[PDB]
C-alpha cells in the first residue's frame, strides 16, 4: 500500500505515543530515560505541527492542536531536554531522576529553570491572622546551571526576607515574602514558620 | 467504611476482574490535552484529602465525556453521587456521610456560589455539620461542570481551593461508532496497580 501523508504521520505518532506511555509505565530512575522522554515529546509536537501544515484536522483520533500549542510544547520539551543533557554531565548524573523530578510542573515552580528535590514546607501567616496563611516549599536541594553551563547542587536558605539559594556566590531569592505580603494582607507584617 | 484509602482501593481491586488496561485512561487524558504527571499529582492529593486539594473539577461541554470519565471513577471506588439543592443548609450532603469519594455531576453557577459560601470547611479539609448538630469529615469531592469556577474571579474563596482540569475535545468514536477509549472498573484497577506507589498508597 502507498501510504497517504496522513497515514505516514499517523503511523509515526502512534509509535511515539505508545513509547510515551511506556515511560509512564516503567517509571525509570535514570536521567537518560528522562532525556529520551523529552525527545519523544518534541517529536510528538513536531508531528502535530507538520500535520496542521498538511491540512490534517485529526490524527489517530487525536485533535491536531493549534500551531501555537505545538510550538509552545516543543519549546518547553527542548528546554527541559537540554537542561537534563547538561545535568547528565554533572556529578549528580547517577542520582535518581524520575518523571516526577523532571516534569514541566516542577520545572515551572520557583526557582524556575532549576531542578529541586526534598521540599520542606514553610508556613507564612499575614497580619497575625492565622487563617490567612500561604504554604511555600524550601527545597532541600536546588540544582542550577552556572554561567559555564555546568549544573551545581546547593541547599535552600530561609530568612524573614524570603527563600533563597546561593548561586555562584550570589544570594538568589525565589520567594520574596514582602512581595507576597503586599498581595495577601497589606500591613507590612508577616510571620514565617519553619 | 472505616478502612483507609489504600485498604479500600486494594479491596476494590480484589473484586474486579483481571485483564484490564490502564492505557485508555492515560490516552484519554492526553487526548484532552491533560498532562499525565500533573493529573497523577492532583489525584494523589485528592485521595489523601489534602486541605485545599479535596475538590477535583472536570470542566467542559457534556459531549467531552467528562461525566462518563468521572462517573467511571466513582463506580470503580464505589463512591456516592450527591444531588445539589440550593439552600443555606447542608441537608443534601447526606449521601456522602459514609462514602470514600463523592461526585456532584454538572455543577451550576448556583452550585459554585453555594460552595464559595457554604463549603469552606469542606474545601479546607475541616469537618462540616449536617442536621442535634453532628460534625462530619467531608470525603474528597469530584465535580463535573461546564462553568469554570476559577476563570472570572466570581468565587474568591473557592478559587484558591479547587483543582480544575479542562476537557476541550469531544468524546472520540471510531469509524464504526465504537468509543476510541473505554474507561471501566478493570481499566481503573490496572491504573491503580501501575501508579500505586506514586499515589503514595
Amino acid at each position: 500500500h502507498m501510504q497517504t501523508p496522513k497515514e505516514t504521520l499517523s503511523e509515526r505518532l502512534s509509535a511515539l505515543q505508545d513509547k510515551i506511555i511506556d515511560h509512564y509505565e516503567n517509571d525509570s530512575k535514570d536521567i537518560d530515560s528522562q532525556i529520551q522522554y523529552w525527545q519523544l515529546i518534541r517529536w510528538e509536537n513536531a508531528i502535530f505541527f507538520a500535520a496542521r501544515e498538511h491540512g490534517i484536522q485529526t490524527l489517530n483520533h487525536q485533535v491536531v492542536p493549534a500551531y501555537n500549542i505545538s510550538k509552545s510544547k516543543a519549546h518547553k520539551a527542548i528546554e527541559l531536554q537540554m537542561a537534563l543533557q547538561g545535568l547528565a554531565q554533572s556529578a549528580y548524573k547517577t542520582e535518581d531522576w524520575t518523571l516526577q523530578d523532571t516534569c514541566e510542573e516542577l520545572w515551572n515552580t520557583e526557582p524556575t529553570h532549576c531542578f529541586k528535590k526534598g521540599g520542606q514546607t514553610v508556613q507564612v501567616y499575614f497580619d497575625g491572622n492565622k487563617d490567612n496563611c500561604m504554604t511555600y516549599v524550601a527545597w532541600d536541594s536546588v540544582y542550577y546551571m552556572t554561567d559555564a553551563g555546568t549544573w551545581d547542587k546547593t541547599a535552600t536558605c530561609v530568612s524573614h526576607r524570603g527563600l533563597y539559594y546561593v548561586k555562584e556566590g550570589y544570594n538568589t531569592f525565589y520567594i520574596e515574602f514582602k512581595s507576597e505580603c503586599e498581595k495577601y494582607g497589606n500591613t507590612g507584617t508577616w510571620e514565617v514558620h519553619f | 467504611s472505616g478502612s483507609n484509602m489504600s485498604q479500600w482501593i486494594r479491596f476494590r481491586c480484589s473484586k474486579i476482574d483481571e485483564g484490564g488496561d490502564w492505557r485508555p485512561i492515560v490516552q484519554f487524558l492526553r487526548y484532552q490535552q491533560i498532562e499525565f504527571i500533573t493529573f497523577l499529582g492532583a489525584l494523589k492529593s485528592f485521595l489523601k484529602g489534602t486541605p485545599k486539594k479535596n475538590c477535583l473539577v472536570f470542566c467542559g461541554p457534556a459531549n467531552t465525556g467528562k461525566s462518563y470519565f468521572g462517573m467511571s471513577f466513582i463506580h470503580f471506588i464505589q463512591g456516592a453521587v450527591i444531588s445539589f439543592v440550593n439552600s443555606t443548609s447542608h441537608f443534601w450532603l447526606e449521601p456522602l456521610t459514609d462514602t470514600k469519594v463523592a461526585m456532584l455531576d454538572d455543577a451550576t453557577t448556583t452550585c459554585w456560589t453555594y460552595f464559595d459560601t457554604y463549603m469552606r470547611n469542606a474545601l479546607d479539609g475541616n469537618p462540616i455539620s449536617i442536621d442535634p448538630l453532628i460534625q462530619l469529615k467531608c470525603p474528597p469531592i469530584l465535580l463535573t461542570t461546564n462553568i469554570h469556577p476559577a476563570k472570572d474571579n466570581r468565587w474568591p474563596y473557592l478559587e484558591s481551593r479547587i483543582t480544575v482540569f479542562e476537557f476541550p475535545n469531544a468524546f472520540p468514536f471510531d469509524k464504526n461508532g465504537n468509543p476510541v477509549y473505554e474507561i471501566n472498573d478493570k481499566n481503573w484497577k490496572c491504573f491503580f496497580e501501575r501508579t500505586w506507589s506514586r499515589l503514595d498508597l
